[PDB]
């Protein structure tokens, strides 16, 4: 950061960085989840793998 | 134009021209509770509506 900015903000415009205000250092944010899996099944009529 | 006039080719030519076509686009997927309310777990359970 340039000494007298902050924050920090991504192309959506949503904070993504931000500055400590005691020691002064850079914190990226990230998300905490991951909902997108994709599950193979040959149809639970054969088997249950 | 005449009615006993025709005119007629002593001579030729090969050609050799070109074609563009689209066939395909980007593939895209989407998850609402992560684009609706990003982390947040108050905002999901509205969402649930
Ligand atoms: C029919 O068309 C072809 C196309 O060029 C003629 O071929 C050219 O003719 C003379 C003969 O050597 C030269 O000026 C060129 O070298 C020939 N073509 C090439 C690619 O070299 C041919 O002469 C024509 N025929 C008549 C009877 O006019
Ligand atoms: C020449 C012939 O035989 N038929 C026709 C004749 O009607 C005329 O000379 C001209 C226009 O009409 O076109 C040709």
């Amino acid at each position: 950061f340039l000494p007298f900015q902050q924050f920090g903000r991504d192309i959506a415009d949503t904070t993504d960085a931000v500055r400590d205000p005691q020691t002064l250092e850079i914190l990226d944010i990230t998300p905490c989840s991951f909902g997108g899996v994709s599950v193979i099944t040959p149809g639970t009529n054969t088997s249950n793998q | 134009y005449s009615n006993n006039s025709i005119a007629i080719p002593t001579n030729f030519t090969i050609s050799v021209t070109t074609e563009i076509l689209p066939v395909s686009m980007t593939k895209t997927s989407v998850d609402c509770t992560m684009y609706i309310c990003g982390d947040s777990t108050e905002c999901s359970n509205l969402l649930l509506q």
